RNA sequence: AGUAGUAACAAGAGG
RNA sequence: ACCUCUGCUUCUGCU
């Protein structure tokens, strides 16, 4: 669902920034997905304590409804929710948007001579709007 | 108790000097032929621009 | 007309076509037969840069000790180990004063590190020396035996499934007056003596580095044994923590972060500059860095970081540096002689070598023997000074930094006064004065400064020009990092893991070069156009309607003709490739999901199938690989677990030794983490805790469960009482 | 012989 | 002779 605009050609300097390269994190730290992540899919083993925060139990329940009957492994189900619900960022060269959904298209929309501009699919972050309305 | 058992030989290379004929191969290595070399394997259809 | 490729630099600045003077497309370097004699050269030149110390004999181990430190001071520029301990302890007193609360502050982290680690970290090392069997091992493999071995002699602490309790086994282990092992004829009980096994701990097993670039010649490195590896952990952990906060510091940042960092400061250092101020920046390497590091200094370094901290915690943290300073090294696997006359040929071990006639070696080798053989003992070399190949990357990082920080104006109060960067021996310096003159009298101070802690600057390896470039381990700065996209073309290529793998780790390669190597499109195409060439011959999974042979033909064949949507087929069912730069990101099984047959996708994807070996959450979609430079790095790819996720065979070559034993043991552990894992599914994600026996575990679980199942429904009234009656005659059946 | 290159391969081990 | 096994496994380290 992503638009393609026109290549433009220009030398930009492109500088090294830590940027956020997975759309559609939770914002959890990794105890917090854990911890999550073991209600979901191997809850009788949480042990003591278990979850305060609201995020946690909401995602819970519609990762619980998600997932119920689900007979793919385990293992790739907690990986890939491990994954998903961690924010991750990496050192980046980048000269443009630094939004994460921008991020993951970097080597489709940033040459060393060239930007093709693009849009991806989908919604915003209300967050990175924010964030750039005050830019 | 064998009397010629010994260690490896484990010396430099022998040394050799220029000959005219890597300068040659190297020339003719850089030149048009008329045949295509090398077919490459199919790309997804191009869509960016 | 002479064709000559180097002739573009008349034009093209070197650092804009460096990409060409990097010869990365041939197979690079290799070791063949022993590296004994890299060894023994190690040994040797170690000492020769140390020579004008003092001797001693080992109380514990007798071996032949030299001691260089506060020896005479160097009197040429020739490799010196003759460091001074009063001025390291002036340079580390100097980086606690420029940085107030750092030393407590790493000593804090390091502190908890210690109280949570468990005994499991030291399943991550590579290989290892086992002194149980006097050879390499798995790091896990090392551990495991460790641990049995100290247990059957009465060493168990670890038990607690903490590492500090193991590390105190450890030293509690040299107090045994034999330590029993067992070999393999049938089976054999050994006694180590005290002092044998003492040797065996203190230990480094040696081989020679293989499929270095850019060198000639060989050399060696070395593997330590779990005894050291444990304590190693913590002070390097700790030397991290300090490095991390030292603005002078490259590790352990790694490549973009890096060059952010570097490009910083040079940012800093010019900002600070005066207008009138000469700049020079010298692109530095040290000679033998690692033979002229001296676990003494570290010794030193180790207690006054940590000053004022509790004293166990000290302690614990000088044990790697004292166990370093007390090392040996194994000579390696010996020579290989022949007879001419007599067509034959025969291996001689290390250990021979203390014995052996001499008449069998050439003259270097002869005279390589005649200097070992005094620091030879129970089969091993006595090796005081130096440190080895990168046993303490960070601590020694932390010395070499210490003198970057003596740079500064307000302590030199000279005409000059430097800054920088280092990473290992490796180094940019920035130094700044009116003239250049005082550059010179900078530049001499700095040097002569690293001779007094043993750090000597490779006078054939490092330059000097006015700032705006420099190298540093293979980026080059031209005003600005520009790319060297040859260092990578090694990883151009099928990876070997399997089929699913290797198609998403081949995107990526290509993907994270147009990013961060400036791998322009057109090349980039055809990147993607010559990996999907060489995963078809690799894998024998050539387009459905081509006509080449392989044994895979007639059942991709068959595949292709049944199919239905054929571009829905994966590369390795037969299908086309889907790939161009827009889509490099998206896995192959998502890019392909909705074209294609249902039942092909259904099988594909089967989660029952036997090809996925699946293992561990942490483990999973990780790849190794080994880059053209530098250490294996962990890998990780995006990939949808099918049938073209598999694990090829097993080496088979242990069959046919005494150590075949080992594939039973590894079987039976199998069979039971697996029977362990049907009760416990979480362990696959993170390591379950406890005290109690897997056996019990497994049996309070089945109970429990199955009153669940029964309360719920899941289970019938009849099955349940089955199940508890198993359990029940489990539980007597563990009774003899 | 040849590969190679500071030490190896030119099958090893076992019966 | 001929038989059997093996093709990274006595040798691939460190942050
Ligand atoms: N601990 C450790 N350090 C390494 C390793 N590989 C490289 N280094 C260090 O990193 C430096 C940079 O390596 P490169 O510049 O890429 O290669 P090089 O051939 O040593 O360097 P040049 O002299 O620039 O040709 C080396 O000189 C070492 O100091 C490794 O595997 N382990
Ligand atoms: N594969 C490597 C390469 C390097 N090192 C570490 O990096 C240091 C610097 O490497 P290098 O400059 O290549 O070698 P030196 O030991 O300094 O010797 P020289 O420069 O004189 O060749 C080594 O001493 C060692 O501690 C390592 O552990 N593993
Ligand atoms: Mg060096
Ligand atoms: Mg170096």
């Amino acid at each position: 669902h992503g638009t393609f605009g026109p290549v433009k050609f220009y030398n930009q300097v492109k500088v090294r920034k830590r940027v956020d390269i997975n759309p559609g994190h939770k914002d959890l730290t990794s105890r917090e997905a854990q911890e999550v992540i073991m209600e979901v899919v191997f809850p009788n083993e949480v042990g003591a304590r278990t979850l305060s925060s609201d995020a946690q139990l909401t995602i819970t329940k519609e990762k619980k409804e998600e997932l119920k009957n689900c007979k793919i492994s385990p293992i790739m189900v907690a990986y890939m929710l491990e994954r998903e619900l961690v924010r991750r960022t990496r050192f980046l060269p980048i000269a443009g948007a630094t939004s994460s959904t921008y991020v993951e298209v970097l080597h489709l929309t940033q040459g060393t001579c060239w930007e093709q501009q693009y849009t991806p699919g989908g919604e915003a972050e209300n967050d990175d709007l924010d964030q750039t309305l005050i830019i | 108790e064998v009397p010629d058992l010994f260690q490896y030989k484990s010396e430099p290379p022998e040394k050799r000097k220029l000959a005219s004929w890597i300068q040659s191969e190297f020339n003719k290595a850089s030149e048009l032929t008329n045949s295509n070399w090398i077919e490459f394997d199919e790309l997804g259809n191009d869509v960016a621009p | 007309m002479d064709v000559n490729p180097m002739l573009i630099f008349l034009k093209v600045p070197v650092q804009n076509a460096i990409s060409t003077t990097f010869p990365y497309t041939g197979d690079p370097p290799y070791s063949h037969g022993t590296g004994t004699g890299y060894t023994m050269d190690t040994v040797i030149r170690t000492h020769d840069y140390s020579s004008r110390g003092i001797w001693k004999t080992n109380s514990e181990t007798g071996a032949q000790q030299l001691n260089p430190i506060d020896g005479p001071l160097p009197e040429d520029n020739e490799p010196s180990g003759y460091a001074q301990t009063d001025c390291v302890l002036e340079l580390i007193e100097g980086l606690d004063r420029s940085h107030p609360g750092l030393f407590e502050t790493a000593c804090q982290e390091t502190i908890d590190a210690i109280q949570q680690t468990r005994v499991d970290k030291l399943t991550q090392g590579r290989q290892t020396y086992d002194w149980t069997l006097n050879r390499n091992q798995p790091a896990a493999t090392a551990l495991a035996n460790t641990i049995e071995v100290f247990r059957k002699n009465g060493y168990k602490l670890n038990e607690s499934g903490r590492l500090i309790d193991f590390l105190k086994d450890v030293l509690l282990s040299f107090e045994n007056d034999s330590m029993e092992v067992t070999t393999h004829f049938g089976k054999k009980r050994v006694k180590l003596t005290k002092k044998n096994y003492l040797i065996r701990a203190l230990t480094l097993n040696t081989m020679t580095k293989d499929a270095e670039r850019g060198k000639l010649k060989r050399r060696a490195i070395a593997t330590p044994g779990m005894q050291i590896r444990g304590f190693v952990y913590f002070v390097e952990l700790l030397a991290r923590n300090i490095c991390e906060r030292l603005e002078q510091s490259g590790l352990p940042v790694g490549g973009n972060e890096k060059k952010a960092k570097l490009a910083n400061v040079i940012k800093k250092m010019m900002a600070k500059s005066t207008d009138e101020e000469l700049s020079y920046t010298i692109t530095g390497d040290n000679t033998k860095w690692n033979e002229n590091q001296n676990p003494r200094i570290f010794l030193a370094m180790v207690l006054r970081i940590t000053a004022g901290q509790p004293e166990w915690f000290r302690d614990l943290l000088a044990v790697a540096p004292i166990m370093f300073s007390n090392k040996v090294a194994r000579l390696g696997r010996g020579y290989m002689f022949e007879s001419k006359s007599m067509h034959l040929r025969t291996q001689i071990s290390a250990e021979n070598l203390s014995d052996i006639n001499l008449r069998y070696f050439n003259e270097d080798t002869k005279k390589k023997i005649e200097k070992i053989r005094h620091l030879m003992v129970e089969g091993t070399a006595s090796l005081s000074p130096g440190m080895m190949m990168g046993m303490f990357n960070m601590l020694s990082t932390v010395l070499g930094v210490s003198v970057l920080n003596l740079g500064q104006r307000e302590i030199l109060k000279r005409t000059y006064w430097w800054d920088g960067l280092q990473s290992s021996d490796d180094f940019a310096l920035i130094i700044n004065g009116h003239f250049k003159e005082d550059i010179q009298q900078g530049v001499n101070h700095f040097y002569r400064t690293c001779k007094l802690v043993g750090i000597n600057m490779s006078q054939k390896k490092s330059y000097i020009n006015k700032t705006g470039t420099f190298e540093f381990t293979s980026f080059f700065y031209r005003y600005g990092f520009v790319a060297n996209f040859s260092m990578e073309l090694p990883s151009f290529g099928v990876a070997g893991n399997n089929e699913s793998a290797d198609m998403s780790i081949g995107t990526t390669v290509i993907k994270t070069n147009m990013i961060n190597n400036d791998l322009g499109p057109a090349t980039a195409q055809m990147a993607i156009q010559l990996f999907i060439k060489d995963y078809r011959y690799t894998y024998r999974c050539h387009r459905g309607d081509t006509n080449l042979e392989t044994r895979r033909t007639k059942s991709i064949k068959r595949l292709w003709t049944e199919t239905i949507s054929k571009a829905g087929l994966l590369v390795a069912d037969g299908g086309p490739n889907p790939y161009n730069l827009r889509n490099l990101h998206i896995p192959e099984v998502c890019l392909k999901w909705s074209l294609m047959d249902p039942d092909y996708r259904g099988r594909l994807c089967n989660p029952n199938n036997p090809f996925v070996h699946h293992m561990e959450v942490e483990s999973t979609n990780l790849a190794v690989v080994m880059p053209a430079h530098g250490p294996a790095k962990s890998l990780e790819y995006d990939a949808v677990a099918t049938t073209h996720s598999w694990t090829p065979k097993r080496n088979r070559s242990i069959l046919n030794t005494n150590q075949r034993g080992i594939l039973e043991d590894e079987r039976i552990y199998q069979k039971c983490c697996q029977v362990f894992e049907k009760f416990f599914p979480s362990s696959t994600y993170r390591r379950p805790i406890g005290m109690a026996s897997m056996l019990d575990a497994m049996l309070s679980r089945a109970r429990i469960d199955a009153r669940i199942d029964l309360e719920s429904g899941r289970i019938s009234s009849q099955d349940f009482s089955e199940i508890t009656n198993t359990c029940k005659a489990i539980e007597a059946l563990k009774r003899q």
